């Protein structure tokens, strides 16, 4: 249902893989949709398609009577949380305009996939160093985040790299860098 | 045409596979070519180009090449601050001296002058490679060299011609050369207008 004063957009139900399964019929009133599907298979991921090409959505599961924030959630995550911090500063070159600085990364976030027992192990927490973290994955064919220093100029040389996985699904990665960045802004009037 | 002088760079692009097994078809831009801000202040970006072409290779295999070519000018408030300012005072005083009839005096300016050109001419060559041919920063200070060594010569000569009493040639060759000096300069700019702009 819209705030107020703007067009119905197209909605879709899809599969994951890209196939469709239902669509939705509006009524005369218009200033709502619906939308009404119910599964028969062993697993159902479903999608939820908004086309446009600010405005309301609801969702919700086994909620006859839905007219007139649940105890929990409904759709899954892929948030990911971040962190900085500097702890030198190697030097300044006034003349090419560039510094280099040296810190820490934190990237952290939920992924319900990768977890495991206790059992495989006998251990809680597991760890992953260097260039062993591309071998884990690629068998597992799960997307990890993947950043990128946007101004930097040259190498990168990182020290070390961790990342810790517990058995719910949690990871933190960590990272240890000395980069050269490019200063576009100094203004010497 | 140093330092008023407009260079092009490029940057070349190509497939290290034969013509048949892969080419190049179009140019796409996903994202504008040239970014708002670059840095790199001495040079400014008016245009730039893409296109595509077929080079020859070994003796009967070609392959795809994609060229990008930037047209770049160089800034002059650096250069007409610690050399053009500099060098036109020196000069200026060098020629308001000959007011003064106090000879010898005006061998000492000029004998002073030929040392701190030869610091000016190792400053400018500082930054340019051990280049094969004469710019026009390097015909500049050719001028000046070769004709203050020459009022030295003038200024030895009325030393010595005075001492008889012939002050007549003295007084009127010293007028001379408060004509030809400021005169000269200004025909070397008029060779130099026409060269460039």
């Amino acid at each position: 249902e819209p705030i107020g004063e703007a067009p119905l957009p197209r909605l879709r139900l899809t599969d994951s893989g890209g196939k469709p399964l239902a669509f939705g019929l509006i009524d005369q009133p218009g200033e709502s949709v619906e939308l009404n599907y119910t599964c028969d298979q062993d697993i159902c991921e479903l999608v939820v398609h908004v086309d446009g090409t600010v405005y309301r959505l609801l969702v919700g599961i086994n909620a006859p009577n839905l007219r007139e924030v649940g105890s929990s959630v409904f759709l899954e995550s892929d948030l990911v949380t971040v962190g900085l911090a500097v702890d030198q500063i190697v030097g300044v070159d006034q003349r090419s305009e560039n510094f280099s600085v040296v810190g820490t990364l934190k990237l952290s976030w939920h992924d319900p996939k990768l977890g495991f027992s206790p059992d495989q192990c006998g251990c809680t927490v597991k760890s992953f160093e260097d260039a062993s973290i591309r071998a884990v994955a690629g068998e597992i064919n799960l997307p990890l985040p993947s950043f990128s220093f946007y101004n930097q100029q040259g190498n990168r040389w990182s020290q070390n790299q961790v990342i810790f996985v517990t058995p719910d699904g949690r990871a933190s990665y960590f990272e240890r860098f000395t980069v050269t960045l490019q200063a576009p802004d100094f203004d010497f009037l | 045409a140093y330092p008023f002088d407009r260079q092009k760079f490029s940057i070349k692009v190509d497939l290290a596979v034969p013509t048949n097994m892969f080419i190049f078809n179009e140019i796409e831009r996903f994202q504008q070519v040239v970014g708002d801000q670059l840095g790199e202040e001495e040079w400014v970006v008016t245009s730039y180009s893409q296109e595509i072409t077929e080079v020859p290779f070994e003796r009967g295999s070609t392959n795809s090449r994609f060229t990008t070519t930037l047209l770049v000018k160089r800034n002059l408030e650096y250069y007409i601050l610690r050399i053009f300012v500099p060098l036109f005072l020196i000069i200026s005083v060098s020629w308001v001296i000959f007011f003064l009839k106090d000879y010898g005096r005006q061998l000492e300016v000029a004998s002073g002058n030929l040392l701190v050109f030869v610091a000016f001419n190792f400053t400018i060559s500082g930054d340019l490679p051990r280049l094969g041919y004469l710019t026009v920063l390097d015909r500049f200070m050719i001028v000046s060299f070769c004709l203050t060594a020459i009022v030295v010569l003038i200024s030895v000569c009325q030393k010595r011609l005075g001492a008889v009493g012939k002050q007549a040639v003295a007084a009127q060759i010293d007028t001379w050369v408060l004509v030809i000096y400021p005169l000269v300069y200004s025909l070397y700019i008029i060779w130099v207008y026409l060269r460039f702009f």
